[PDB]
RNA sequence: ACUAUGGUUUUUAUU
RNA sequence: CUGCAUGGCUGUCGUCAGCUCGUGUUGUGAAAUGUUGGGUUAAGUCCCGCAACGAGCGCAACCCUUAUCCUUUGUUGCCAG
RNA sequence: AGGCGGCCCCCUGGACGAAGACUGACGCUCAGGUGCGAAAGCGUGGGGAGCAAACAGGAUUAGAUACCCUGGUAGUCCACGCCGUAAACGAUGUCGACUUGGAGGUUGUGCCCUUGAGGCGUGGCUUCCGGAGCUAACGCGUUAAGUCGACCGCCUGGGGA
């Protein structure tokens, strides 16, 4: 059930001998709509080929989580450099909310409502990979029974 | 008496305090290893390696120094195993899909040097072929037939071949190693007390598990 | 023991090996810890002879 | 050894 | 009229040995590593060593031109008994 | 902190540790308050060898107001005083506490089956690498830029200031 999302795509400029050269770069995520997402970055000549190089990175590793009520099992924190992400679980099917640099990473994994926020610097690659670090921060079940609840 | 012929002991500032479960006490201020549980601990790990051999799983040996290379390069020719001869190429297993280009070239030079025309011009056609062969065998001369990743890795020089663990433990592969009183095990899964000095007992030990891999009927 | 001659003297005797600028005082100071850390590769002493 | 000086502006991003 | 609408055509270093990809690694990334470092060479040609391994374009060779000998070709050219 | 060296004597500040002794939270920080210059300068009075701003003489040169070079005042020195100056920049305010290794030196303090021409614990100082973690990055790295309490100042474009 493979699904892909483009988050951002732009051109870049670079210095060479006595001048400059232009190229394309993309930021993407890929997931299964039910438990996993992977993140990709990529640069190339021609824009579709840059996007495709990012999709191949998003397939190089995926993070697999146990989503609960189409939302988070518990609150989570994710960090990459200056970009800090925090997420509170959402109630009543509503609460979405959050910009594409958080939302796109979760709408590809099967999340329907989530109260995500980003803090610090807003480079979207760092925010997306901090959202992925927050998905490495979530735990699985509802099995260990060590707390009364809830 | 395991020979283990370095066991005496020596050097009070040699051991690692992490090694206590492998230690047999102290003797003349030197902490000494237990050499009477070596085979009991090896047999306990043999059961886990033998689960791989009984399925003909791809097993990789390290024999990367010349006096140990001569105890695997043709001594194991009936065991259908794979080995590292010298180089690790900085990423031989984390980039195997690219190393494949020079495996194909190594086989292209084997098929050229086994061709009937290889007797013609023993310098003017042979030299440029045998030169690249002497390079590629030092890299890949024991792994040419492996066709993919290891199921387990076995090493007898993990005191210096740290790249073996850096590749294996990045790929999730269990490592089988020997340990000495100064060892620092973290990325290795199966450890047996002995010595990593000399060649005889470490190559005879490698040859004793080569039989475990041959009992997998290949 | 480079010069050591007193009283009569002839020719140059200014250009010598060992002590003053390399082997093993002065010069090479940008190498810093190379004067201590390499131990038995660069330092013979150890006691029992000439401290 | 001595041997100074040169205005402002003036390029590449495709659907 | 328009080399500040555009093609087609065009200087020169120098015929210098360098320009540029895929995968891995490394970095927050542009990128870097690679191709750098040691020698040999006309040469990124080879050798040494190797967190890089390989590759396209250039280098080489091809083509082309000159000496020696054999074989081949001879009029309106050549000549030893 | 700035700094402080030369040789001898008298006087004299502060640091650091082990087993015990003593008060019994007596402690920590601190607006204001009271204190402290490497230099240059000024102020009252001396002193002038060495060196030298300024200025002269001669060169080099387009010119040379610089270097070279013949001189030379102030200043440097001293009994001192005033100021609070700076890259006062080893950019780390002051206190408290937890954590990972190594190579090396010193100073206490306690040990050693000391066949050592010495060795090992454990405090203080302390150089340089190095693991976690923090920072954009350098790197910091148990003497932290990690972690986290107490107190007092400072920050929120540059030109203009």
């Amino acid at each position: 059930e493979l699904q892909e999302k483009l988050i951002a795509v732009n051109r870049v400029s670079k210095t060479v001998k006595g001048g400059r050269i232009f190229s394309f770069t993309a930021l993407t995520v890929v997931g299964d709509g039910n438990g996993r997402v992977g993140f990709g970055y990529g640069k190339a000549r021609e824009v579709p080929a840059a996007i495709q190089k990012a999709m191949e990175k998003a397939r190089r590793n995926m993070i697999n989580v146990a989503l609960n009520n189409g939302t988070l099992q518990h609150p989570v924190k994710g960090v990459h450099t200056g970009s800090r992400v925090f997420m509170q679980p959402a109630s009543e099917g509503t609460g979405i909310i959050a910009g594409g640099a958080m939302r796109a990473v979760l709408e590809v994994a099967g999340v329907h409502n989530v109260l995500a926020k980003a803090y610090g610097s807003t480079n979207p690659i760092n925010v997306v990979r901090a959202t992925i670090d927050g998905l490495e921060n979530m735990n699985s079940p509802e099995m260990v029974a060590a707390k009364r609840g809830k | 008496m395991l020979k283990a012929g370095v066991h005496f002991g020596h050097q009070t500032r040699y051991w690692n305090p992490k090694m206590k479960p492998f230690i047999f006490g102290a003797r003349n201020k030197v902490h000494i290893i237990n050499l009477e549980k070596t085979v009991p601990m090896f047999n306990e790990a043999l059961a886990e390696l033998n689960k791989i051999a009984s399925r003909k799983g791809k097993i990789l040996f390290v024999g990367t120094k010349r006096a140990a290379s001569e105890a695997v390069k043709d001594a194991a020719l009936s065991c259908d195993q794979f080995f590292v001869n010298h180089r690790w190429l900085g990423g031989m297993l984390t980039n195997w899909k690219t190393v494949r280009q020079s495996i194909k070239r190594l086989k292209d030079l084997e098929t050229q040097s086994q061709d009937g025309t290889f007797d013609k011009l023993t310098k003017k056609e042979a030299l440029m072929r045998t030169r690249e062969l002497e390079k590629l065998e030092n890299s890949l001369g024991g792994i040419k037939d492996m066709g993919g990743l290891p199921d387990a890795l076995f090493v007898i020089d993990a005191d210096h071949e740290h790249i073996a663990i850096k590749e294996a433990n990045n790929l999730g592969i269990p490592v089988f190693a020997i340990v000495d009183t100064n060892s620092d095990p973290d990325g290795v899964d199966f450890v047996i007390p002995g010595n990593d000095d000399a060649i005889r007992a470490v190559t005879l030990y490698l040859g004793a598990v080569a039989a475990t891999v041959r009992e997998g009927r290949s | 023991i480079k010069v050591r001659e007193n009283e009569p003297f002839d020719v140059a005797l200014r250009r010598f090996k060992r002590s003053c600028e390399k082997a093993g005082v002065l010069a090479e100071v940008r190498r810093r810890e190379f004067y201590e850390k390499p131990t038995t590769e660069r330092k013979r002493a150890k006691a029992s002879a000439v401290k």
